[PDB]
């Protein structure tokens, strides 16, 4: 049994959440924000990512160089990332360097210069990032997957934004974005590892007390997405490996089917030829794929957002004449979630997940990320006892009922990159979403 | 000159992104009225001469031949028929 997650508020509405571990000597403190690219419109798309680059380029007090030195002198590091619905800024340090790190984070968030000279400098750095993501095939595939699944909607936009916006983002637009979005009622200060909660609340009162509150404070993790069955083909015969993602519309964080979707995802599971144990996994798809050399890897996923999600699988394969078999057998395993799954598969997946959801939380950064994600999506940290109860409530009937409404005979979004000549057209893929024998 | 899926015999393809939407997401008869009127008119107008010229020529040839043959086997065409045989 892990220590209890303590939670306090300030007056502005900033949440402080902490989980202490007296066995470690390092701490991760940071700010999780319920805001991301999805909060931009089409004209300022890219702003949130632009800000993340400028948050490190100097404040009213410390110049870029002083900032560098101050963190170097701490001993630890700072990190940030922007997603579609979430932004994180955190600092990993030593136990007794926590007040320094909170002070630096508070500075870069509230008091950043966003000097025209620095905007102009980063405008090139970011322009170069547009031409180098091209190499990260999984990210290329998932960004096209969101673009097509949520065609012309805010979830479909990239985080970097178009080249055109990068050239026209001003300090005004940057300032407006962070003033509207980085409000106290949307922020959580999180500490994990060697942190005292009461110490962290004092540091919050010292540094984050003059944060703006929003006019209309909605609860944390408050959001309509209209999924488009569609495909993007990015054929490149010179690539040796095909990357394919197939997804249907999945479940939001607060769906009643959230755990049912996780159990279904665990029934298909993951596979990687380079891992020794993967040839012996229990998953039927794993057995088909490994015995027939159909793929180098596959990874099932169930991504959630505030008001929608994507559930599906990501495949990589060098077997370019049997991509049809790989896709065929994958979708026939999905069909079986509707037609055939019994307590055998369901109870096996629940066993595996009951541990899996706990095992993931290893180091302080994973714990902090878990507290931050749960607080900004659900408004609370869910205790492992509650999670164990929700998993136990998933029956085979629930899985079959969910698959019949979510997977069976449904439209998919499909992205293929690389030597995908053998990937058949949309209809033949989508026809595998049902079985004529059933 | 034709391979099979995965090795069809195409020169290497690179740089083309292709996009389409599900048959269930689309209106199959979108723009049907415009197509049926304007597209058919364009396609027909551009091929009309290649049908009209040979059809009209061979129909004229036939019409003249059939009318002459009919006339030769009347009373009036007795003399011209006698010469023709």
């Amino acid at each position: 049994v892990s220590p209890k997650t303590r939670t306090s508020n300030l007056k502005n509405g900033l949440t402080i959440a902490s989980e202490s571990n007296p066995l470690v000597q390092t701490a991760t403190v940071g700010v999780w924000i319920d805001a991301g690219s999805r909060n931009e419109n089409a004209y300022n798309n890219g702003t949130a990512h632009f800000f993340e680059h400028l948050a490190f380029k100097g404040t009213d007090k410390r110049s870029q160089h002083q900032l560098e030195l101050d963190i170097e002198n701490m001993g630890g590091h700072l990190n940030a990332y922007t997603s579609r619905e979430s932004t994180v800024y955190y600092a990993k340090s030593f136990k007794d360097d926590v007040p320094k790190s909170v002070e630096i984070l508070a500075d870069i968030l509230q008091h950043s210069k966003l000097a025209e000279s620095a905007i102009d400098r980063e405008r090139e750095v970011i322009t170069r990032e547009l031409e180098e993501v091209n190499k990260q095939y999984e990210e290329v595939v998932f960004d096209h997957l969101h673009a097509t699944a949520f065609m012309n909607q805010p979830l479909g936009r990239t985080i970097l934004g178009p080249r055109e916006n990068i050239q026209t983002i001003t300090n005004t637009e940057l300032r407006k974005f962070i003033t509207e979005n980085y409000t106290a009622d949307r922020m959580v200060l999180v500490g994990a590892g060697a942190v005292d909660h009461d110490a962290l609340v004092e540091l919050a009162e010292k540094y984050f007390s003059h944060l703006p509150s929003s006019q209309s404070p909605v609860p944390l993790g408050t959001p309509i997405p209209n999924f488009v069955g569609s495909e993007v083909r990015l054929r490149d015969d010179t690539m040796p490996v095909a990357h394919i993602a197939i997804a249907v519309e999945g479940v939001s964080w607060t769906s009643e089917d959230y755990y049912t979707a996780l159990v279904a995802q665990a029934i298909i599971g993951n596979y990687d030829r380079a891992v020794g144990t993967s040839r012996h996994q229990g998953s039927r798809l794993s057995n088909i794929v490994s015995e027939n050399n159909l793929a180098n890897s596959f990874q099932s996923f169930s991504t959630s957002y505030s008001d929608t999600g994507l559930w599906g699988i990501y495949l990589t394969s060098e077997n370019t004449t049997q991509i049809d078999d790989l896709v065929h057998f994958t979708l026939k395993e999905w069909n079986r979630l509707s037609t055939s799954v019994s307590n055998l598969q369901v109870e096996r997946a629940k066993s595996q997940l009951k541990a899996g959801l706990l095992l993931s939380l290893d180091g302080t950064t994973y714990v902090a990320e878990d507290i931050g994600r749960q607080l900004t999506t659900l408004g609370r940290r869910v205790t492992p006892a509650e999670v164990e109860a929700k998993l136990e409530a998933v029956t085979e009937h629930d899985v079959r009922a969910w698959a019949q409404k979510t997977l069976y005979d449904k439209d998919i979004a499909l992205v293929g990159l690389g030597p995908i000549e053998g990937l058949y057209d949309y209809n033949r893929i989508r026809n595998d979403m049902s079985m004529m024998r059933w | 000159y034709m391979g099979w899926w995965g090795h069809m015999g195409s020169p290497p393809q690179k740089g083309i992104a292709g996009y389409t939407i599900s048959p269930f997401a689309a209106r199959p008869f979108a723009g049907v009225v415009h197509a049926a009127i304007f597209n058919t008119f364009r396609r027909t107008k551009n091929q009309a001469l290649f049908v009209i010229l040979p059809v009209s020529f061979f129909y004229y040839v036939w019409t003249q031949a059939s009318e002459k043959n009919e006339w030769l086997y009347t009373k009036a065409g007795r003399h011209e028929l006698a010469k023709a045989l």
